[PDB]
């Protein structure tokens, strides 16, 4: 329970873009009240078997930072839309149509005129003028908030616990939320 | 597909082998040979998987379409209806499933 | 100067125009229209603006600093969390009531010693935030005398181990160490999880330093997290504990790039054209 504990699995909010808050992995037990050990002992080399890969799936994945679950994630750490600039060919001349019409030319429908060799072509950044910041998407919410193993649990002094697993709390505030 | 689950999955036998795989293999030379009489195969359970990557895409897109007719046109003996039928970027259909 | 105690007193007691007490230099350079930028910015005002300014400079207005004074001391307990940010106008009342009873030349020259030392005071919590040493060493150090000096097997794996033991609470000043019963314990960082055992761990190691299954998963969450401050030759090669620390800098050392080809793998194959759920847990099966 402290040497081989349950991960804490993170709970996502999907209007936010953060974490709500870890619960252990309670649903995803295993049960050998009636194992003997002989296989007790196989289940407890899964249980930490699978908190190896957690702590070796963390250590790839989740970005470093220090507090665990932020309010607001920088723009230089948020999986931003990059896409390639917009090619636009405009399609008239704009100051040889002006030329055509005063000369008494109705022009209608629509290189493509035949009284214009010339052709415009503009590219435009597709992008946004500023870097989003602020939540993560879901598939960044995959990446990073790996279950947490948490060995030894709660044995520190008040205020070194990982009080950003409770869903009530504000990091900012260092309270837990109430109804109003 | 996930890293975490794969411990306790092949352990129970979620996803992992066949019993063809994971069983010694006297066993299932055992069971190969007294299948006809004495047979051990519901013993065992089998891990049937289903594939996670290049399968079914998670963009957005309809199963069912509908589409209104382009031109129709009402004779007092017969009705015709003509159809745009589009097939998007990267689809595919099988006319059985079409249908008026 | 953010977190300066008598510069944000400044900016809530003292004004923030320029007044002929405060800031009288500043103020007689444009009366006198000796200033560098906009000299005749001091003509062009009314008699009501402009007699009011040379009646204030050349005779000045008296001031108390005690509501100053005393603010400075309010805004250094609310900040070295000697007091609550809801009781910061409560002890303000409160000590500008103390120093109304007990007015003296004596106070107000004991107000300005107090102000400078807690200037001192807040800037020392500051640095040994940063440096984060002092509450580890006094309880590490206060461990290792449980621990005996003298192990009868691999006394050289184990002076360098609890020597690198010190290293880690030395460099990381997030780190630290206390006790909670009779245990001591190690968190790796502050309100963070990766919290070792140290009275189980060194009751597991000892025994197995000259060795050439059997440990506790927080004896290897203590040889993972002691492993980046160990060298090849501080441990054995062939000693099972030394086998695990050579063992565990070559993890963390894949690890480390393994992050660096999860960054790349997932890159391409975005701008490949792959499905976004498949491209996350192909690569992980690939690096795992």
């Amino acid at each position: 329970s402290k040497e081989i504990p349950t991960p804490y699995m993170w709970s996502y909010q999907p209007q936010m873009g953060l974490a709500a808050g870890a619960a252990q992995d309670y649903s995803t037990r295993i049960n050998y009240m009636s194992a003997g050990p002989h296989m007790i002992s196989r289940v407890n080399g899964i249980r930490a078997h699978r908190n190896r890969i957690l702590l070796e799936q963390a250590a790839i994945t989740t970005t470093p930072r220090n507090n665990l679950n932020p309010r607001s994630w920088p723009a230089a750490l948020v999986y931003q839309e990059s896409p390639a600039p917009t090619t636009v060919v405009l399609p008239r001349d704009a100051q040889a149509e002006v030329q055509m019409t005063n000369s008494g030319a109705q022009l209608a429908g629509g290189g493509r005129p035949s009284f214009t060799p010339r052709q415009a072509i503009l590219t435009l950044q597709t992008s946004s003028s500023e870097p989003r910041s602020g939540g993560i998407g879901t598939l960044q919410f995959i990446e990073e908030f790996v279950p947490s193993v948490y060995f030894n649990p709660f044995s520190g002094p008040p205020g070194h616990y990982p009080d950003q697993f409770i869903p009530n709390f504000d990091a900012v505030k260092d309270s837990a939320d109430g109804y109003d | 597909a996930t890293p975490s689950m794969m411990p306790q999955w092949s352990y129970m036998h979620i996803s992992g082998q066949d019993a063809s795989e994971y069983l010694s293999p006297g066993l299932v030379q055992f069971a190969r040979a007294t299948e006809t009489y004495f047979s051990l195969n519901n013993k065992f359970r089998n891990p049937t998987v289903a594939p996670t990557h290049d399968v079914t895409t998670d963009r957005s897109q309809r199963l069912t379409l509908r589409f209104i007719p382009v031109d129709r046109e009402d004779t007092a003996y017969s009705y015709k209806a003509r159809f745009t039928l589009a097939v998007g970027d990267n689809r595919v259909l099988d006319m059985a499933s079409t249908y008026f | 100067d953010a977190t300066d105690p008598a510069v944000r007193a400044a900016l809530q007691s003292q004004p923030s125009g320029l007044n002929s007490t405060d800031d009288w230099r500043q103020v007689m350079d444009r009366i006198m229209s000796l200033t560098a930028r906009n000299p005749d910015a001091f003509r062009q005002q009314p008699q009501a603006n402009r007699l009011s300014a040379i009646l204030e400079a050349v005779v000045p207005a008296r001031a108390n600093p005690t509501h100053e004074k005393v603010l400075a001391i309010v805004n250094a307990l609310a900040e070295n969390r000697a007091i609550r940010p809801d009781e910061a106008g409560l002890v303000y009342d409160a000590l500008l009531q103390r120093v109304a009873r007990y007015n003296s030349g004596n106070v107000q020259t004991n107000l300005d010693r107090l102000v400078g030392d807690v200037r001192e005071a807040v800037a020392q919590r500051e640095r040994a935030q940063q440096q984060g040493n002092l509450g580890s060493m006094v309880a590490l150090n206060a461990f290792l005398s449980t621990q005996p000096a003298n192990v009868p097997r691999g006394q050289e794996d184990y002076t360098n181990f609890v020597s690198a033991l010190r290293l880690m609470v030395t460099e990381t000043p997030q780190s630290e160490v206390y006790q909670s019963g009779p245990d001591y314990f190690f968190q790796t960082s502050r309100q963070g999880l990766q919290t070792v055992n140290l009275s189980q761990a060194f009751k597991n190691l000892q025994g197995l330093w000259g060795v050439r299954s059997l440990l506790t998963p927080n004896s290897r969450l203590l040889l993972l997290l002691i492993a980046p401050f160990t060298d090849s030759g501080s441990v054995s090669r062939d000693t099972y504990l030394g086998h695990l620390l050579t063992l565990y800098r070559e993890a963390i050392g894949q690890a480390h790039v393994d992050e660096h080809t999860f960054q790349e793998i997932t890159s391409v194959s975005r701008a490949l054209g792959q499905e976004d759920t498949g491209s996350l847990e192909a690569t992980l099966n690939y690096l795992l």
